[PDB]
């Protein structure tokens, strides 16, 4: 009847890895001396849980450790604008009384939940696809009228947006199918026939040069008076090329006191 | 233009210049009121009053570098 | 619809002596005619708004 | 809110982590350093000004 | 023209419009439209800020 | 309440609209033996979940122990 | 809009009494049998069920944990490999899902 | 409510952090297939597909799809399983539709 | 000259290879470091090879010394290890923290006791002494606030209270508040 | 509050089932093994589905990346 | 998925929800913490999510992942690495699925067509 | 943005290091739009199993009990 | 910017010219003390607190060169 | 940018000339104490005592300027 | 890259200015030993004793800026 | 949902100055 380890105590072997965050002199040499005699000592702290002894967390000096929270530009102002950026300091600035609140869940993510019908409710959807595939759909009409009266409604409107969710995703879904099948102007008429015996591999460094003249060593025996001869090359090709320019075209966004295209950005100020 | 622009601050610099000679020169004239003092106190009034006036003359120099200081920076 | 009416700013004069810097500025100011151009919303003077550049200042409250 | 008596200001900092990453035994190495800096502050304004 | 161009998110509350469900049971079918997504929004002349 | 999903302008329970308030017991022996304050102590888990372990007492005799 | 409103959609009575507020009754509430009564007449089910109700019971509950699968295709699969080669509208008809 | 209340208490906090291999909350799948994508090899795209699915997975935190219910390839326990079977993230993107 | 390697192009015919070479080499600027050169650049010389970040080798060792416990294992046998921990919820886990919390208690007897002659100097003993709390209490004043304790995160944090729902709605869910903003029906 | 006998017990259930997932798992792979790439092609594919043969490439069989059993 | 280096904010803000959290670009000042040498170009630093997935890489190299990647620089990059691709992939989901609820979309507040107007 | 790795990977930031100048680094970013649409694509074609394979189904009668966790009160 | 406030650090680093006049008007001026101390010890304290009095003039030019100093940096 | 790091590094060794006066200035106090001494040996502890403290004050610019060199080398 | 080590090796030089300066403290020192010991050579052993501590205080600040230059030129 | 949220349909400016927010 041992106790059960979990998979972190075999990778230490031990309960009490006195792990300290905090880089100063005086906290490593502390850890090592508590590491070495953590199996005799009385001011011992487990960090390693178990299923009979809880653990605790990261240590900073005496005080705990916690990453600094993910940069959040949300914050509510208390005295004066403070014009808040997450990323002009590394660490994040205790949050005044009087100056500044930040945003909820200093460790946070973003994820998609969903509530759990009444199991009353949860019954009567379970009797009418029973009787659905057992007795058919046009024989279900009680167990039909018996959803829409034991389930509440907040609970009818959840099942009525479910469907039109799974109908906008649906179209969201074969939009892409569309777009991802179409046939381009450069792949008409090719077929898996046409296609290389290659795997990811020869698309790699080492086997398709990058688009670098120091990826490699092809450009290392130049010397300059092959790099003027070149220059005259390009723009001998160049004497054909420069024969055509689009045209300028008028500025959609002239006026100001309109609503401007989110057009985009040119590449250089 | 972005050039005299790094001039006109590394002038504004210059400025401090005085503000370190006002500090020696304050160190020698207390330093002559001490002696001058422990020479004949009785006399504390006078050569006391004498100090700060010049001390007043010193770092009226050094301000008005500062003006000379700001205005090449914006002018 | 009254929110919207709300934020189309009224006139806020320039006439200043509370804050110091207008105080001084606009002993050297030259008032010059403002010509009407045919409308009742001229902003000849600042706006009564908080993000306006010459009404930050003020505490909107 | 950790010197405030009784806060009922549950939403600035009560309920969420809040670590750092500055020297521990805050009142006797942080706190007081502010306060250091403090009367600096104080004591060169006063000289300045008188 | 910023102001004038400048509105508050979610408009009016939907429930306190007709409903569709209501027109059905009144002898209407609405046709359902699609959202204008070309037209964009610009300020008056001055005269009418 | 925040946490569920419902901002909050404004902070306490005085509600300056059309709502109804709740002051507190006047500390007076008239409301104080009337109402009582909610002791949060005697709301209780159904005393049905003991009948759960029924299905234990069955097992144990079924696996013969 | 009133934070303290509901929605009821049975009929409620209020009582009228100074300082307090609460339902009183219930409109043509009617008292059922006692908790002593529904004791014994569950008993008499549990008895006749518990003397008469046990033989040819592990077939039905293997049908009855087979209907409770997601898919019919699974089902099928159930009956077929648990049940002994069952029928699927055969079985429902036992366990009465048949019209 | 009114009950008990005392002067001064702590607080714990069972941090997810993500950094830490003292204690469960290591994602070891995702640390072991990332630099495992790493290195060059035929399956380099491959493995990075598994890892955008993963992230799909933990982003269903459903009442079927969350550790706080003990869910398998959801909760603390079953995190060394993505090690051995990750083909299941279809099956669980899939599973949490159907519920 | 041009030089050859295993790295190759992506162009089917020569003269657009030519192109891309004479289109690369018209864009160097050579910086040498040596005097008398045309191309001379004490500071600012441009190296000639380019760096790629890749997992060093103590990067791949400690990633595998991770996995050491799994390797000498099958597959039933890492379940049944790891994975089928037989339940047994009659430990004190949570003794844990009785005992480092509750050592301050225990230090403060051994403590209030020094034989300090001077009054005011076991005042900064205490002082310190209570700061060291403080780092997890952190409010002085009773009935004000909670302690902050960071603990380690395993499969039985909260393992009595799985089957209530809104403990873990509470716990886990900040819901963002809509326009109409009430909390969900 | 959802049952804990549910939360307990469909922890182990899911456990069991797959080291019995693990031992099928394996059985397939080798059966996909010998397998022709025309079968492992059109089996369980789309009915509409036209078979036509890629370049063979050398692709190995390796039923985990990381070397574990 | 974004396939830029740079993105509007208020293209990743909701329209009709309470705003707690933002996208931002990724923190350059953290690279300057790391106490070693090492070699990064500039033209890695904003694609979203990448310079920490490098800088884990650094630290992973310099240190390994025992007693010596725990230090504070290196921690923070691994954190912000996990943490930056998770917000990044559901935003990117809500983007798909969900486009009416962030700013700049027209079907947040949809005109109407001239003929719902009765003119 | 989704599909982070997926694109980090077919970008070549694996094995290679982008052009240092914005032109042609941001037309790499736009060569992958189609990939991603049939890699999302392809990820959504994966046939169905019996979801009462690793999870019992909760809706079902035996969990009505609603039982609690026994403990104790060290 | 970039280019100016390169010399705008490079400025910076002048304020620290006071800080060295300031020292050596420091050891001079205790230097004065001293030697004074000992003609006329009879009055200690008048020289002694006229000594870090006439320090306090040393400082002043240093903590106005800082301030200087920052503000250009900045402004 | 990158030259901005220079004239950083470039600054931090200007740091060195408070040092270079804190010197000259220590041997100057120390030269007038000793001349002081021999005025008037009777108060050998007070003159000792006031030659130290003056050092610390020359001691408090080279922290003040080495401070603001490493501050400005790392801000 | 190049550019800062240049500069940091040119600071390395810099550290030469209080060498040069502690050079001229210490003959000012001796200086004053010198003649202090000519006015009241009774208590030479005092002069001689402050003497040396003052040239100790005046090589620190050598070994100061010789370490910060080792520093700034490896860190 | 924030009191103070309002959406712009044209380009704004916010100055970046201490203690002061406006366009
Ligand atoms: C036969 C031999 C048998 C014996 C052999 C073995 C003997 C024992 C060997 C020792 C083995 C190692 C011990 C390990 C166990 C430690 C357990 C423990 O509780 O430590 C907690 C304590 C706190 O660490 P922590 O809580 O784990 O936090 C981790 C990090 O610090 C967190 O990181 P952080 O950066 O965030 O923390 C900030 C940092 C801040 O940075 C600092 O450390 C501050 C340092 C500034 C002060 C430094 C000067 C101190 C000494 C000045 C005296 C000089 C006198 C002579 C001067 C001569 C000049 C040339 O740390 C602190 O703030 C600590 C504040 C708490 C301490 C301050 C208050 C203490 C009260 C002192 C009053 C003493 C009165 C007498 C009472 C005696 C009985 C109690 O650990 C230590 O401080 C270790 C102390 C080691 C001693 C250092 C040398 C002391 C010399 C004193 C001489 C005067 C007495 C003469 C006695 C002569 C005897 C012969
Ligand atoms: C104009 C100038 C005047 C203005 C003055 C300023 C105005 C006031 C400003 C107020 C500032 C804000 C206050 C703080 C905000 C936070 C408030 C809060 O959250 O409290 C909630 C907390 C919740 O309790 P609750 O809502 O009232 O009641 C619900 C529960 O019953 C509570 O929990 P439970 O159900 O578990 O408790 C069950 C009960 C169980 O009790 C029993 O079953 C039977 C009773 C057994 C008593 C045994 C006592 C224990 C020790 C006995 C050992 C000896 C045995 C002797 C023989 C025993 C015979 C059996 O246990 C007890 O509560 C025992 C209470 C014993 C009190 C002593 C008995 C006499 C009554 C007090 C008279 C003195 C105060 C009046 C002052 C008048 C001055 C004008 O309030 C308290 O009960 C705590 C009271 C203290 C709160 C203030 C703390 C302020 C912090 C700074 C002071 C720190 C103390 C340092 C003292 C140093 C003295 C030198
Ligand atoms: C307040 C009063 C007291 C203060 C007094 C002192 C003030 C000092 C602060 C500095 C004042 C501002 C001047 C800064 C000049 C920039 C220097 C620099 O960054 O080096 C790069 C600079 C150019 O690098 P490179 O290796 O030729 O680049 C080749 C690549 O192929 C290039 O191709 P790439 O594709 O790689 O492009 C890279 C990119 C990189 O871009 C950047 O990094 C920007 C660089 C910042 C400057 C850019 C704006 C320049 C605008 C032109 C206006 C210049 C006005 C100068 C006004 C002077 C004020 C009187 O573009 C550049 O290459 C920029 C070219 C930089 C040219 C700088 C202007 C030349 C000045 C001409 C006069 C020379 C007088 C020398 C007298 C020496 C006496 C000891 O390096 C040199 O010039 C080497 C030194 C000159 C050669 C002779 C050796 C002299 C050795 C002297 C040792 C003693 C040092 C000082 C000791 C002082 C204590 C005793
Ligand atoms: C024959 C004569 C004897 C000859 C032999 C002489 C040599 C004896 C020594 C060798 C044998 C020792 C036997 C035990 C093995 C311990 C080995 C060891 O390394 O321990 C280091 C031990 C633990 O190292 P650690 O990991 O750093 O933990 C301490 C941290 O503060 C912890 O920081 P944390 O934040 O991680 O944790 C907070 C902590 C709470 O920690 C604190 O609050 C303390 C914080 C420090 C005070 C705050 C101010 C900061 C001061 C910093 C400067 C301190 C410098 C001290 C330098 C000392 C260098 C060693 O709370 C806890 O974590 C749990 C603590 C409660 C657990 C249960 C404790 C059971 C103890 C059993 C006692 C049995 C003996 C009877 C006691 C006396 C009965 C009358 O450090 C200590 O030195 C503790 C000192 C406590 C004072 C002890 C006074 C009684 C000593 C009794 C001696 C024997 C009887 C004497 C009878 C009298 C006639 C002879
Ligand atoms: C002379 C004896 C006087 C004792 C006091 C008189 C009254 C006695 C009342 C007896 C009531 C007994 C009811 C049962 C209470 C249950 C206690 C309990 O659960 O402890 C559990 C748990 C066991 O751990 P697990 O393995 O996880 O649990 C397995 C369960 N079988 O025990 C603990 O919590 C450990 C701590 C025990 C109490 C504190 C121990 C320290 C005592 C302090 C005084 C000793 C000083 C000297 C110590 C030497 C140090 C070097």
């Amino acid at each position: 009847k041992a106790p059960g380890q979990i998979y972190a105590y075999d990778i230490h072997n031990t309960h009490y890895p006195y792990v300290n965050i905090k880089q100063d002199s005086q906290t490593q040499l502390l850890a090592s001396f508590r590491r070495s005699i953590a199996s005799i000592n009385p001011f011992s702290y487990r960090q390693v849980p178990s299923q009979d002894r809880a653990a605790f967390g990261l240590r900073w000096g005496n005080a705990w450790y916690a990453p600094n929270p993910y940069p959040n530009g949300i914050h509510f102002d208390r005295v004066f604008p403070t014009h808040y950026d997450p990323l002009a300091e590394t660490n994040r600035t205790k949050a005044n009384l009087q100056l500044i609140k930040y945003a909820p869940g200093n460790y946070s993510t973003l994820v998609v939940t969903s509530e759990k019908l009444p199991r009353p409710c949860i019954r009567t959807i379970q009797n009418y696809r029973r009787c659905q595939m057992v007795n058919g759909t046009e024989k279900c009409n009680s167990e039909a009228q018996d959803i829409l009266a034991i389930c509440p409604n907040w609970a009818l409107d959840h099942m009525k947006e479910k469907v039109r969710f799974y109908t906008k995703a649906l179209a969201i879904n074969n939009q892409t199918y569309i777009r991802a099948m179409q046939v381009e102007e450069y792949n008409q008429g090719r077929t898996v026939a046409d296609v290389a015996p290659k795997t990811w591999i020869h698309g790699t460094r080492q086997h398709l040069r990058p688009d670098t003249m120091w990826a490699d060593d092809r450009y290392t025996n130049i010397t300059q008076t092959e790099i003027n001869e070149a220059i005259k090359r390009v723009e001998a090709r160049k004497a054909r090329e420069h024969e055509k320019k689009p045209v300028e075209q008028a500025n959609v966004n002239a006026n100001t006191g309109e609503q401007p295209v989110r057009v985009e950005k040119s590449l250089y100020p | 233009m972005l050039l005299v622009k790094a001039v006109k601050v590394l002038v504004m610099g210059g400025c401090m210049l005085p503000i370190a000679f006002g500090a020696l020169g304050t160190g020698v004239l207390f330093a002559g009121f001490n002696v001058a003092l422990s020479r004949n106190p009785e006399e504390t009034e006078s050569l006391f009053n004498n100090t700060l006036m010049g001390f007043a003359l010193i770092e009226t120099f050094i301000f008005m570098s500062i003006g000379l200081g700001f205005f090449v920076l914006f002018a | 619809a009254t929110r919207w009416y709300g934020r189309q700013p009224g006139h806020l004069l320039r006439a200043d002596t509370y804050w110091i810097p207008n105080l001084v500025s606009q002993r050297f100011a030259k008032h010059q005619p403002a010509h009407w151009d045919g409308t009742q919303n001229m902003p000849i003077f600042r706006l009564a708004d908080p993000k306006h550049k010459d009404s930050y200042m003020v505490q909107f409250r | 809110n950790s010197a405030l008596i009784g806060s009922e200001n549950q939403s600035d900092s009560m309920n969420e982590l809040n670590t750092n990453f500055s020297m521990t035994y805050y009142i006797l190495t942080v706190l007081p350093g502010k306060f250091i800096y403090w009367i600096y502050e104080i004591l060169h304004t006063f000289f300045v000004v008188c | 023209r910023m102001r004038y161009l400048t509105e508050d998110p979610a408009g009016d509350d939907p429930l306190q419009k007709t409903k569709d469900e209501h027109l059905v049971d009144l002898g209407f079918i609405p046709k359902v439209f699609g959202a204008n997504v070309e037209v964009r929004k610009r300020a008056p002349h001055d005269k009418y800020l | 309440t925040l946490r569920a999903g419902k901002n909050i302008e404004g902070s306490g329970q005085v509600h300056f609209g059309y709502h109804d308030q709740k002051w507190g017991m006047p500390a007076i022996p008239m409301f104080q033996l009337m109402y009582y304050e909610l002791p949060g102590n005697s709301i209780v888990v159904n005393p049905c979940r003991n009948q759960n372990y029924r299905l234990y007492f069955e097992m144990r005799k079924k696996l013969g122990i | 809009m009133q934070n303290t409103t509901n929605i009821v959609h049975v009929p409620v009575h209020m009582g009228h009494t100074h300082y307090f507020d609460y339902i009183d009754s219930f409109p043509k509430l009617k008292e059922g049998p006692t908790l002593e009564e529904n004791h014994i007449t569950n008993q008499k089910i549990l008895r006749e069920q518990l003397i008469s109700g046990q033989q040819g019971l592990e077939q039905n509950l293997c049908l009855r944990n087979c209907f409770k699968l997601s898919q019919k295709r699974y089902i099928e699969f159930c009956l077929d490999r648990k049940c002994g080669g069952a029928d699927f509208q055969r079985a429902a008809t036992i366990l009465g899902y048949t019209k | 409510t009114s009950e008990s209340v005392l002067a001064y208490d702590y607080k714990l906090w069972y941090l997810w952090s993500g950094v830490s291999n003292l204690d469960e909350s290591f994602d070891m799948f995702f640390n072991q297939y990332w630099a495992l994508s790493l290195s060059t090899s035929v399956f380099q795209l491959f493995y990075a597909v598994i890892l955008d699915r993963y992230l799909s997975v933990l982003f269903q935190n459903t009442p079927y799809t969350n550790d706080w219910f003990r869910m398998m390839l959801h909760s603390k326990e079953t995190a060394l399983i993505w090690l051995y079977h990750p083909e299941l993230s279809w099956h669980i993107n899939g599973l949490n539709q159907f519920f | 000259p041009v030089k050859e390697g295993q790295a190759k192009l992506w162009f089917s015919t020569k003269e657009e290879a030519d192109a891309y070479d004479d289109k690369m080499i018209s864009n160097i600027e050579l910086k040498s470091q040596d005097y008398e050169d045309e191309n001379f650049s004490p500071v600012f010389n441009r190296k000639t090879q380019e760096y790629f970040l890749e997992p060093s080798e103590k990067f791949k060792s400690d990633f595998a010394e991770l996995l050491r416990p799994l390797r000498s294992l099958s597959f039933n046998q890492v379940v049944d290890r790891y994975v089928l921990i037989p339940p047994n919820h009659t430990f004190y886990r949570n003794w844990t923290y009785e005992k480092f919390l509750g050592g301050f208690g225990l230090s403060y007897l051994i403590l209030r006791e020094l034989p300090l002659r001077n009054f005011y100097a076991r005042v900064f003993v205490m002082y310190a002494f209570a700061a060291k709390v403080l780092d997890h209490l952190g409010n002085p004043f009773p009935f004000s606030g909670h302690g902050q304790i960071v603990a380690a995160a395993d499969r039985w944090n909260h393992w009595d209270v799985r089957c209530y729902d809104n403990v873990m709605k509470a716990l886990k869910y900040i819901r963002i508040p809509t326009v109409q903003n009430n909390i969900p029906e | 509050r959802t049952s804990a006998h549910y939360i307990e017990i469909n922890a182990i259930y899911g456990a069991e089932m797959m080291k019995r997932y693990h031992k099928v798992w394996e059985n397939i792979i080798e059966e996909r093994s010998k397998a022709t790439d025309q079968e492992k092609k059109t089996r369980y594919a789309h009915p509409s589905y036209q078979y036509s043969p890629l370049p063979v490439v050398s692709i190995p069989n390796v039923l985990n990346p990381l070397n574990l059993q | 998925t974004i396939f830029a280096e740079t993105w509007e904010a208020s293209e990743y803000q909701y329209r009709n929800k309470a705003n707690l959290k933002t996208l931002p670009v990724n923190h350059l000042g953290k690279l300057a913490e790391l106490k070693f040498d090492f070699v990064e170009y500039k033209a890695h630093q904003l694609i979203a999510c990448h310079l920490y997935e490098r800088m884990t890489i650094h630290c992973m190299n310099q240190y390994g992942l025992f007693k010596d990647f725990y230090r504070p620089e290196c921690l923070d990059a691994q954190y912000y690495f996990k943490t930056c691709v998770e917000l990044n992939a559901a935003y990117g989901i809500q983007k798909k699925f969900f486009p009416e609820h962030f700013v700049g979309s027209p079907y947040a507040r949809p005109v109407p067509q001239f003929q719902q107007l009765g003119l | 943005m989704d599909n982070y790795f997926t694109a980090i990977t077919l970008l070549g930031l694996r094995d290679q290091n982008l052009p240092p100048f914005k032109d042609a680094r941001l037309q790499r970013y736009k060569s992958i739009k189609k990939m991603i649409d049939l890699i999302e694509t392809t990820t959504k074609l994966a046939p169905p199993m019996p979801v009462e394979l690793f999870m019992l189904n909760p809706t079902d009668p035996e969990w009505d009990d609603d039982m609690t966790y026994p403990t104790i009160t060290h």
